[PDB]
RNA sequence: UAGGU
């Protein structure tokens, strides 16, 4: 099977590149919740209407 | 005579309308007169009003271009690399508009239909930027039928509130490294069998 | 209900 062949290929090419999953992100802002909501799930904000789309 | 002619998803068409099937968003929303049919298998996704440009906030010109670049460049980084745990990301487009349908909005073009769909499932219940996170299935396939012409060449003179999209394109930098790197990752979860 | 087939 060529299937191990190229993956090894393309992964030896890529030597000096750091895989995505890697990646140290700093200043990540998901996951980040305003102050007060941290028992609040997205879809109860979402529903209550402080946070509305620009839209409506 | 190859072929017969057809009106679908185009300007004539009085009954889809255009905008929605090709750029994904409506100027009307839900009260729009013409049809927005929004599809249950797509590859591309939407999260509306995700990015929020420093330039329209107060202080917001308070920043010299290269920190506008390198704030951008955090943010197209912040945005592929938490979209890529889902599946192989082809494309991420985000607009730079001001009209209210279209500012901040991101786009992600998926490989996969499932990669789109279990996105849209998981981060309807996530946070970002003390915002949650509006996600769905977008019908844009082309995003070069969804983009503004006289935008890429010069600006175009409707400016911010034009209906179609103008999209703010990272650092060529980041997207190559973003692009190998997702390779990677890829090739890294092919060895494993 | 438009500028974009
Ligand atoms: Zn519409
Ligand atoms: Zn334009």
């Amino acid at each position: 099977e060529r299937s191990v062949r190229s993956i090894e290929q393309e992964l030896e090419q890529l030597r000096d590149v750091t895989p995505i999953n890697q990646w140290k992100r700093k200043r990540s802002l998901w996951d980040i919740k305003p102050p007060g909501y941290e028992l609040v799930t997205a879809d109860q904000a979402k529903m209550s209407g402080v946070f509305p789309l620009p839209g409506a | 005579a190859s072929h017969l002619a057809s009106i679908y998803g185009t300007e004539q068409d009085k009954v889809n309308c255009s905008f929605y099937y090709k750029i994904g968003a409506c100027r009307h929303g839900e009260r729009c007169s013409r049809k927005h049919v929004k599809p249950n298998f797509s590859q591309t996704i939407l999260c509306p009003n995700m990015y929020k440009n420093p330039i329209h906030e107060p202080n917001g010109k308070k920043f010299t271009q290269r920190e506008l670049a390198e704030q951008f460049d955090a943010f197209y980084e912040d945005m592929f690399c938490e979209f890529s745990k889902y599946g192989e990301v082809e494309q991420l487009v985000v607009c730079d508009n001001v009209g209210d349908h279209l500012v901040g909005n991101v786009y992600v073009r998926f490989k996969y239909e499932e990669s789109a769909q279990n996105a849209i499932d998981d981060l309807n219940s996530r946070w970002y930027s003390q915002r949650p996170v509006y996600a769905e299935l977008s019908p844009v396939t082309d995003f070069r039928e969804a983009c503004c012409r006289q935008h890429e060449t010069s600006e175009c003179q409707r400016g911010g509130l034009c209906n179609f999209m103008h999209a703010k394109k990272p650092s060529p930098q980041l997207l190559r490294d973003l692009v190998l790197a997702q390779r990677k990752y890829l090739a890294l979860n092919a060895a494993e069998e």
